[PDB]
RNA sequence: CGAUCCUGAUGUAUUCGGAUGGAUUUGAGUAGGAGCGUUAAGCCUUGGACCCGAAAGAUGGUGAACUAUGCUUGGAUAGGGU
RNA sequence: GACUAAUCGAACCAUCUAGUAGCUGGUUACCGCCGAAGUUUCCGGAUAGCAGUGUCGACCUUCAGUUUUAUGAGAGCGAAUGAUUAGGGACUCGGGGGCGCCUUCAUCCAUUCUCUGUAAGAAGCCCUUGUUACUUAACUGAACGUGGGCGAAUGUCGACACUAGUGGGCCAUUUUUGGUAAGCAGAACUGGCGAUGCGGGAUGAACCGAACGCGGGGUUAAGGUGCCGGAGUGGACGCUCAUCAGACACCACAAAAGGCGUUAGUACAUCUUGACAGCAGGACGGUGGCCAUGGAAGUCGGAAUCCGCUAAGGACUGUGUAACAACUCACCUGCCGAAUGUACUAGCCCUGAAAAUGGAUGGCGCUCAAGCGU
RNA sequence: AUGGCCAGAAAGUGGUGUUGACGCAAUGUGAUUUCGCCCAGUGCUCUAUGUCAAAGUGAAGAAAUUCAACCAAGCGCGGGUAAACGGCGGGAGUAACUAUGACUCUCUUAAGGUUAACGAGAUUCCCACUGUCCCUAUCUACUAUCUAGCGAAACCACAGCCAAGGGAACGGGCUUGGCAAAAUCAGCGGGGAAAGA
RNA sequence: GUCCUAAGGGGGGCUCAUGGAGAACAGAAAUCUCCAGUAGAACAAAAGGGUAAAAGUCCCCUUGAUUUUGAUUUUUGUGAAUACAAACCAUGAAAGUGUGGCCCCUUUAGUCCCUCGAAAUUUGAGGCUAGAGGAAGUUACCACAGGGAUGGCUUGUGGCGGCCAAGCGUUCAUAGCGACGUCGCUUUGAUCCUUCGAUGUCGGCUCUUCCUAUCAUACCGAAGCAGAAUUCGGUAAGCGUUGGAUUGUACCCACUAAUAGGGAACGAGCUGGGUUUAGACCGUCGUGAGACAGGUUA
RNA sequence: ACGUACGACCAUACCCAGUGGAAAGCACGGCAUCCCGUCCGCUCUGCCCUAGUUAAGCCACUGAGGGCCCGGUUAGUAGUUGGGUCGGGACCAGCGAAUCCCGGGUGUUGUACGU
């Protein structure tokens, strides 16, 4: 699930940011936290928004949010 | 776990306070200066051919 | 207690009104104004009494003190042209400006006395009690450029209206009184 | 037999004494002694303890001939431009 | 955090001091006799198990990782739920509005939907006889003694003392539980390795055979017998020709995969009333069927697709025309002469995806094999 | 100055100080020009109840002792201070133990019409200039080379040709092949070796 | 702070949940009657086990919900449970049944408990017995002792859901997999007003060789391929595959026949970034030493 | 053999329908004084064994009844234990079921007293 993104600019680096691989769903009005306070970081390219969900009786796929 | 709640529908709305609440919301989109409070917990998801007739008639 | 299930079923509690269903839509919402402050950079549509007054509310109220000396200076300027050109009046004009007696500023203190020396003098002549207890606060003061500046204020009340100075209730004694705290002669 | 609990006999410094009986565990106990000294070996403990190896800690002394700063007394640094 | 005698985030010298280290490195002759182990259980450790030396006791009792016989056991969810309420009311201060009166929402209620143990004897069996404070209406029973009489196969120790090392390792078969796109992750028993040499797998921790004092003779296991290499170019019956066959495969590629490669079978069908293939001819009429199209006559399109003459011929299989024409196919007849056609199945073979120094059934090489099956 | 800031084990001890606020001491900022508010929190500082040590006082007891008041400074309470650290709004309505919050309403502001000189500081560009390059060539001296003399060190299990395999994706020794001929000199940096590695 | 953490024993009588059919108001639901009713009720486990003249319910008496001592199981002492042994009882006609509920510090007491060791007493203390209660960070200034540094994988064609279907199965069940396909979600040649996160690092110079998965040259097959220029494909690695711009951080331009793609590194040659010893500054965080979302210089 | 009392296995015995029952034994029955218990002599308890009746209980027989029980098959099949340098499941050595179906049944028996 989560990666460990490694921060600073020693060669002992510090570990506690964990980076999701999944696909997210953020959320409605989604503001990225402070980069300082964020420790999982949900990136933008991996957000979705829709679904392609099929109805099981109707047997047709639509386009949801 | 099988639950009953999962084949439930989750929200609902009537015809009337869909329109009233549309009507509302334009009217606030059309002042620029006006901004909503607590947007979050508001339902935001309700506010937000001629090619294909041609080849299917001639194809 | 530290279970969690998928679905919480909500508790019935007596005496209380009912919980609205778990389906249920709320339309309401409520919305504020933003509003910028800020004030119109031009300047020029504004009549030229409403320049008097934030002249005079800029010469009061301003914390630069080139920017009271400006506005003390416009004024002046504008009541040098034309006596007629006062919207808020004589007395009001000394009510705001008399406070300004004990700054600090000795720009603002000389463009005060031309203002004092530029207002009409039968309209300065009533007012002599007010006036005067203001000379004997910043007389007292304790800065000394403050205090002659207070004196020259004094030398041109004196030269318009000498009678009502000198008449009016604590005008003799009082004045007396502070010439001599300030001369060691008591 | 000793410890623990219950009863309390003859007697009496009438408030001391603890017999007679019981009931449990308990103790490397008794129930026809087995130990002491010494020799040799294995093992354990303490000592540096099979040998070599830290960054260290502490006690008492020696250095400003290098270098840092200060005081005292001395020395030295062409020819042009502005 | 620079300098303080090549020494500075606390100089140099001697001592405490042989400071401490669980960590690193090392730890000295020979032969002989035994000889190991990794959750077994408890809270980073104890402990079971496995070992060696001495003994001692009648080294007495016999027992046994075996067979046979007889007989038994075999936490959560919840019609206590999740919804629906448009149409009906009660509504009234529930809230709120307008002028005590009406209201507008809203309140709810009325409605409804959703069910593995034991036994296989000499210590055993039977008879007689006592003892009792137990028991029975009763020497009526219960134990324990007195006296007497008389058992399946196969193979052949116990208790201490002291001292260890190892006690949550690796691999493999079988079984069981979870999963993954595929991998895989767990437990139980057994075997092996760590500790181990030998023969064969060309070679090798885990494979096969077999475990080891020093030698001689004989015979084999696993594996081999064209040469390297000891032993057969052994014998019988077949299959295969690969433009890097195959000779150690099972896994992946990878599929109900593609082959006008070659064998052996199975099912169905045709056949002297002439099968399959060919050659010589016919392949017609209503009719240029209906609609459409500038034109469309079987053969640019859409929908139907019948009848006659038949030996047989589709309102047509392609070539072709602007449209026709013409040719041809399906089908039939004449010549011929005896076995064929379709689809599957099982073998071997080809392909079924490959990079980058020059190379590998171990190498030469092998083609009625020195390949494959018996 | 019977003082501030420091030294010293102590001292009839010392530095500032042969000194006296235009001084001494502690800090921050860092030429010149230009450039608000808040004492909320944390510091620092000024002024009767609470908290309240030892000594002292009272009671009880036969005493050990126990219990009581009293109880300095500090802390707490109350003020000041932001060229202290910090921080970036205010007021009213509602509400009324304490602290909180929530909710409306309303003002919501310090700053508008000297960057020179100097620099082994960092960056971009232009002209000139050129072997930086197209694209390399040639010359000189000293080496390297050979000779006479003199003469070490690092390193060193043993040694040094490859290809394929050698389960622990290591091979220079093992297996299978290619092959393979004394003893040498100058270069070379692939590999081995080599970095107070 | 209030409330609940459960009444056992003996004897006797009777059946429960529910269904059908009936009785003024009375109906879906009040009480009464019959029949059916293997527990579908109840017993303090909401779908475990066990109980019907009872282990359920009602009635009558009762507190075996009592002392004492061993043994056994769960396994030194416990606790719970199980058969008892002794006493005292309860109930019933009696057999019987009943010993519960179906399964380390602080402090208190001791008459006749013992010590305070020269003797005694009184306070106090100790002991024994029996109870009650309950020690933070930083180091980019550093140092020491050690240990380290998936693979006969991969390639050219999506997922989810539904139909169709050769086939595989399947005839006492007629279910299930399923190639080939197909169907839905992922601007009338537009817009240029939607660039969506470095933890993992690549480049460049010189030089050599190999692979083909062929850009060009050689040859060949097909396409309205007239010619010219091509496009698609095949054999083929013999021979070539360039010069530049841009670091506020990989694409453009030109020449050319063409400016093809890779391996031998990415499972101690030289030189620029990832990249980072020690000096310094700014930003964020921390009371702080310092650390980092970071940026710059040597 | 048939009854009665106490019973052992506890449906081959149970449940639903009909048909019959010599002898005796059962049972239904008749009466509420006493013993006793009820809303009710329904049950229980007391007294009668005379009358009536096999109507019901009970016993026996019947049913292509439901259920239950017992055999064949299923089947040397599924499954399971060891072996191979066997294939890409089959053999070797062995153990070894229950369904589905095809059928049958519809209680044995001890003690004591009687018919």
């Amino acid at each position: 699930m989560f990666k460990v993104v490694k921060t600073g600019k020693k060669t002992h680096k510090k570990g506690w940011k964990r980076i999701v691989t999944k696909p997210t769903f953020v959320g409605p009005d989604f503001t990225r936290r402070p980069v300082k306070y964020e420790r999982f970081i949900r990136p933008m390219g991996l957000r979705y928004k829709k679904a392609n969900v099929t109805h099981p009786t109707l047997n047709v796929t639509v386009q949801l949010p | 776990e099988p639950n009953r709640k999962w084949f439930t529908n989750t929200r609902v709305i009537s015809q009337d306070t869909l329109q009233s609440f549309r009507e509302a919301m334009a009217e606030k989109q059309k002042d620029p200066y006006t901004v909503l409070l607590k947007s979050n917990k508001l339902p935001m998801s309700l506010i937000r051919h001629q090619a294909k007739m041609t080849i299917e008639r001639e194809p | 207690k530290e279970k969690q299930k998928d679905f919480q079923k909500p508790k019935l509690k007596v005496g209380k009104p009912k919980q609205k269903p778990s389906n249920f839509t709320d339309t309401s919402f409520k919305t504020k104004s933003i509003v910028v402050n800020q004030q119109t950079l031009t300047t020029e549509g504004l009549d030229s009494a409403e320049l008097f007054k934030q002249n005079l509310t800029l010469a009061v109220n301003a914390k630069s003190d080139n920017q009271r000396r400006d506005a003390l200076a416009y004024v002046t300027n504008q009541l040098s042209a034309n006596p007629a050109n006062n919207p808020v009046g004589t007395v009001g004009v000394l009510t705001k400006v008399l406070p300004l007696i004990t700054d600090g500023a000795s720009s603002v203190r000389v463009q005060l006395l031309k203002l004092f020396r530029t207002l009409p003098p039968q309209e300065v002549r009533p007012h002599a009690e007010k006036i005067l207890l203001y000379i004997r606060g910043g007389m007292t003061h304790l800065s000394n450029d403050v205090r002659t500046d207070t004196l020259n204020v004094l030398d041109w009340l004196l030269e318009v209206a000498g009678d009502e100075v000198v008449s009016c209730p604590g005008g003799w004694l009082k004045t007396l009184n502070s010439f001599s705290s300030m001369l060691g002669w008591n």
